[PDB]
């Protein structure tokens, strides 16, 4: 009883990538299906719909020309196969599903998949530490830290102490290279390693601080 | 439910407040029809207003050629004298004219009409492109116009006329699940070819896949060479003269073999829909108000002949079988077998949308 | 005779009913 | 096409408040409308729809309203469960269009910034730059000035922060000011501290380093 999507990654700009949203559990054809795609903190934009029961398909006039919203209704699955991506498009692409008799709202959305479209090679971070300091400790707190910078593609993930209550991790941020930086910390007291990887470098690197 | 459907005559002297377009059959008892008519500042010219509701069957003419061209006959006529009031006829308002009355003041006149049971309920046969005027099949309307008496030639102008639909929906409890069986016998044996078949459940909502589940039992000598299952939209079609169709609209041909002296048992999953339809002008959908998509036209439900468009759904199940044998190729082997289903919408909470919705 | 209609008045519309 | 405005936008209140989102359209959309609640990090989920029906398992303290053109979302007492962001939708005109959402947070009392700066590591310098981090952790609210002052000069454009959402049992947002230069900028000069000025910290603070 569940959305799902698949593809989506890192393409050059001018190219093309293909979403498929693998619906579980509801009847196809008694429901219309729709791709709505919400950039980095920036709102909710409709992009298009399908509605098989009627074999009908509507778009918004942005991606007019190169998107393309499609279904196979034997495997329960929906595409949106995507061509002449601009950076403009990167954003979570969410599948979401409507009741086709009749339309009540967005009732159940998928999980997103990220698509990234930039010129920039799929480089993984360089991790460095931020030690504790007489500058960083206050009241029998002191805080560690580790810096995630120069990675290309979005997705990031940093556990502390390998799965060990006091820990930030920051929203990444972009930078004039195009690369993400970010940041993580721990609340300790004055009396650790960082469990950093990025699944699309193939590359986890578990410095230490002191 | 705070908002009310209003329309105007052209000219605007004339105005209907609805506080709905459907109003549902539940076979012993349907939705009355209740609004007001509000007569405007003295741009009232005529000497009495009537609001009439007409059930009427709407179609075009083969032997013609006039695009856009159809003719209504009325099934059921009922009026109200509703301005100036007509005494010895005083009448209870529902709370949807109280609150109207206070909205607008005295000059909001009301109307309530009950419908008749055993009428149709609002059907539309699909048009193809050839037809472009209105929406043929079977419709209500509520007209409002101002005119010196009954007899009087109604300017269009004067007049509003609004589309309302009579609408069924599923039953809560399902019918027993269908089952269904057929045993045919060849000539010079008495080992039958034996066809079992029967649906997951009885009510089937739009767009909801159909289960098939089929059990031949072969006991012939014959070869069951193709196994075709379809589902099918029967409509019975009575205005004086009655007619009668059986429109496959979903359909799959298993090149399934049954061997002689084989079973076999195997589930077909089929799902009626509009899309691969399209070509069947005159397939039955559900009411249109004026042009939009509806779909196939869910199950007209009776109690325990009568105008309009009855609609009704079978999955047939045919084995083709192989021939040869004494006769040759004179008679047929087959053997078929037909399951009745319904098929509806799900009883909703608020009022269906009248248009396309996202428009 | 019986009545003929041709082709494809005002729009239909909406207003407050208070509770 | 039909331009949905959410009024509010961001807004604060605790526990048990009564909050009223509004959303006006651009033209009548009759009462197709539906309210989306959306976690961050987490897909949206739907609130109400039909402009004032809510949602199946959907809590009762959610209601929609409407007149003509203007549509309302009230909840009639936060709980701990539903501090997020909401947008409202039309969607009686393809296309359909949501609004720029309405962020709901915590409101509690005031609580002052655990600030520190960082130099940057060896590690770090060995390749040619050298950002220098400045965090600002478990404080509220989330408005907040940083400064970086290397010889006591403006940034010019060389840092940049990051804040994650409060929500925690302490209902505390964070930050983090990063001033990235290149090695030969950074070892030229000597004196790197970051001022930060906020709403429970009166004279502003500044944290510093030489190495």
């Amino acid at each position: 009883v569940q959305l799902v999507e698949s593809g989506g990654g890192l393409v050059q700009p001018g190219g093309s990538l293909r979403l498929s949203c693998a619906a579980s559990g509801f009847n196809v054809y008694s429901s219309s299906i729709h791709w709505v795609r919400q950039a980095p903190g920036k709102g909710l934009e409709w992009v298009a719909s399908i509605s098989s029961y009627y074999g009908y398909t509507y778009y918004a006039d942005s991606v007019k020309g190169r998107f393309t919203i499609s279904a196979d209704t034997s495997k329960n699955t929906a595409y949106l196969q995507m061509n002449s991506l601009r950076a403009e498009d990167t954003a979570v692409y969410y599948c979401a599903r409507s009741r086709q008799f009749w339309y009540s709202g967005l009732d159940y959305w998928g999980q997103g998949t990220l698509v990234t479209v930039s010129s920039a090679s799929t480089k993984g971070p360089s991790v460095f530490p931020l030690a504790p300091s007489s500058k960083s400790t206050s009241g029998g707190t002191a805080a560690l830290g580790c810096l995630v910078k120069d990675y290309f593609p979005e997705p990031v993930t940093v556990s502390w102490n390998s799965g060990a209550s006091g820990v930030h991790t920051f929203p990444a941020v972009l930078q004039s290279s195009g690369l993400y930086s970010l940041s993580s910390v721990v609340t300790v007291p004055s009396s650790y390693i960082c469990n950093v990887n990025h699944k699309p470098s193939n590359t986890k690197v578990d410095k230490k601080v002191e | 439910g705070t908002r009310v459907f209003k329309k105007a005559s052209p000219n605007g002297k004339l105005t209907v407040y609805l506080g709905k377009r459907d109003f549902v059959d539940h076979i012993d008892l349907v939705e009355p029809v209740d609004g007001v008519v509000l007569v405007d500042p003295e741009y009232l010219k005529e000497r009495r207003v009537y609001v009439t509701l007409t059930c009427a069957f709407r179609y075009g003419r083969e032997d013609l050629d006039v695009l856009g061209l159809t003719f209504r006959k009325d099934l059921f006529v009922a009026n109200v004298q509703s301005f100036p009031p007509a005494p010895e006829d005083k009448k209870p308002l529902t709370r949807l004219q109280e609150r109207l009355i206070k909205k607008l003041g005295e000059h909001a006149y009301p109307f309530t009409f009950e419908i008749p049971p055993n009428l149709p309920c609002s059907v539309t046969l699909q048009p193809g492109p050839e037809d472009t005027g209105k929406a043929c099949g079977v419709d209500y309307e509520v007209k409002a116009f101002c005119a010196e008496n009954l007899e009087e030639k109604i300017h269009k102008r004067n007049s509003v006329r609004l589309v309302i639909r009579k609408v069924q929906y599923a039953p809560e409890r399902p019918g027993p699940q269908p089952t269904a069986e057929t045993t045919r016998q060849f000539l010079m044996s008495d080992k039958p070819l034996h066809l079992e078949a029967s649906l997951d459940k009885e009510i089937y909502y739009h767009g909801e896949p159909i289960s098939v589940n089929v059990h031949v039992t072969n006991n012939t000598n014959k070869t069951v060479k193709k196994i075709k299952i379809s589902v099918r939209q029967y409509a019975d079609i009575c205005l004086f003269n009655t007619a009668q169709y059986k429109c496959p609209v979903a359909m799959e041909e298993a090149d399934d073999t049954v061997a002689p002296s084989s079973t076999f048992c195997k589930v077909y999953t089929l799902t009626p829909f509009l899309a691969n339809n399209r070509e069947k002008r005159g397939l039955a959908l559900d009411g249109k108000l004026k042009h939009e998509d509806t779909n196939l036209a869910s199950s007209t439900l009776l109690r325990e002949e009568i105008l309009g468009i009855i609609v009704s759904y079978k999955v047939k199940v045919k084995l083709v079988v192989s021939r040869g044998g004494l006769l040759g190729d004179l008679a047929s082997s087959d053997v078929a077998v037909e399951l009745p289903f319904t098929l509806m919408h799900p009883k909703p909470k608020e009022e269906p949308p009248h248009r396309e919705v996202p428009e | 005779r019986t009545p003929p209609s041709l082709g494809p008045s005002c729009t239909t519309a909406s207003s407050s009913l208070r509770k | 096409d039909i331009q949905m405005t959410q009024s509010p936008s961001s807004l604060s209140a605790s526990v048990g408040d009564r909050v009223t989102i509004t959303c006006r359209a651009s033209q009548s959309v009759s009462s197709a409308v539906a309210w989306y609640q959306q976690k961050p990090g987490k897909a949206p989920k739907l609130l109400i729809y039909s402009a004032s029906s809510l949602y199946s398992g959907v809590p009762s303290r959610f209601s929609g309203s409407r007149s003509g053109t203007d549509f309302t979302l009230t909840i009639s007492s936060l709980q701990p469960e539903d501090f997020a962001t909401y947008y409202c939708q039309q969607y009686k005109y393809v296309p359909v269009t949501f609004g720029q959402g309405t962020k709901v947070e915590i409101k509690r009392t005031v609580a002052a910034p655990s600030v520190f700066i960082f130099p940057p590591s060896d590690s770090q310098l060995k390749s040619g730059t050298a950002s220098v981090v400045c965090l600002l952790n478990n404080f509220y609210p989330r408005e907040a000035k940083v400064q970086w002052k290397v010889d006591n000069a403006l940034q010019s454009g060389n840092s940049q922060e990051s804040v994650t959402e409060q929500d925690s049992k302490d209902s505390t947002y964070s930050l983090s000011s990063t001033l990235t230069l290149s090695k030969a900028d950074y070892e030229k000069h000597k004196v790197y501290a970051c001022e930060v000025t906020h709403q429970g910290l009166s004279s502003p603070v500044t944290k510093s380093f030489n190495r």
